[PDB]
């Protein structure tokens, strides 16, 4: 930069989509309980199909 | 069965009916009689010896063991390929298939000219003398001794030397230990009933256990996970 000497960094460039200096909580991880409970009810559906 | 066939001697079944002042003209000769119509008259699988014989078929026939009293299969040899009944009428009768079977008597008549056939079937456990080798089930015991009581009672109830209400209480006893010697011997234990689970659960029925020997009947069902 031009006036500081002291600001520089790498090439790598990102961001963690969080909330107020957390960790990200993502879709995914707010999705997967809910896939979770699906996967548990069908697989009660597919042994009550066997059956 | 939840319990074990073990075996004693008849007269175990002399013991206990002598008790009775009543059932002292009874006898070994007896016994016999009708401990093998208490077999019959019940049919439980439980209480007969499984046993695997191979016998020659001379053209359409067969000679049947000496022992025999039912068959659970009969099978090919060479294939191991399982018979059914046969519903033809006129087997080994030319004019001018898959494999089937039929037994009356000494003789097995297959559709088939000359094979071996391997013939899984039941006979009675026998004593050292030859006689039968009942179980000592207290349940089975009490009901064989019920069932001899209630003959013994109904004849001399035909000569008029047992009250009526005697042999009313006689018939009553034994009706509900017959029930429940039945109920004894045929409700699965928990082996039989992980068998008649992975029987009873399959998302892919399988249908075809009669072509082996009921070997995979109880055969737990996978599915992959994809």
């Amino acid at each position: 930069r031009l006036n500081n000497p002291s600001r520089c960094h790498f090439g790598i460039v990102g961001s963690i989509y969080n909330l107020n200096d957390s960790r990200p909580f993502s879709l995914v991880d707010m999705m997967k309980p809910y896939n979770y409970l699906y996967d548990a009810i069908h697989d009660r559906l597919n042994k009550a199909i066997a059956s | 069965m939840v319990n074990n066939i073990n075996w004693v001697k008849l007269p175990v079944i002399l013991d206990r009916l002598l008790r009775h002042p009543l059932l002292t003209d009874l006898n070994l000769e007896t016994a016999i009689q009708y401990t093998l119509d208490f077999i019959s008259a019940m049919g439980l699988p439980n209480v007969y010896v499984d046993k695997i014989e191979t016998i020659d078929i001379k053209e359409y026939r067969g000679e049947l063991p000496c022992d025999l009293i039912s068959i659970n299969q009969v099978r090919l040899h060479k294939n191991g390929i399982a018979l059914r009944a046969m519903t033809d009428n006129f087997n080994a009768y030319p004019t001018h298939g898959e494999p089937s079977f039929k037994t009356q008597g000494r003789v097995i008549f297959t559709s088939i000219k000359h094979e071996k056939v391997d013939i899984s079937y039941k006979a009675i456990m026998l004593d050292d003398e030859g006689l039968p080798l009942i179980p000592d089930n207290p349940i089975f015991l009490k009901t064989l001794e019920l069932y001899i009581k209630k003959e013994w009672f109904t004849i001399l109830f035909d000569m008029g030397k047992i009250s009526p209400a005697v042999l009313n209480n006689t018939q009553q006893e034994y009706a509900f230990k017959a029930g429940q010697c039945n109920n004894e011997f045929v409700i699965p234990s928990v082996s039989e009933m992980e068998a008649i689970t992975n029987m009873w659960n399959q998302l892919i029925p399988r249908v075809t256990e009669f072509r082996r020997g009921f070997k995979n009947l109880g055969d737990k069902e996978y599915i992959r996970v994809h």
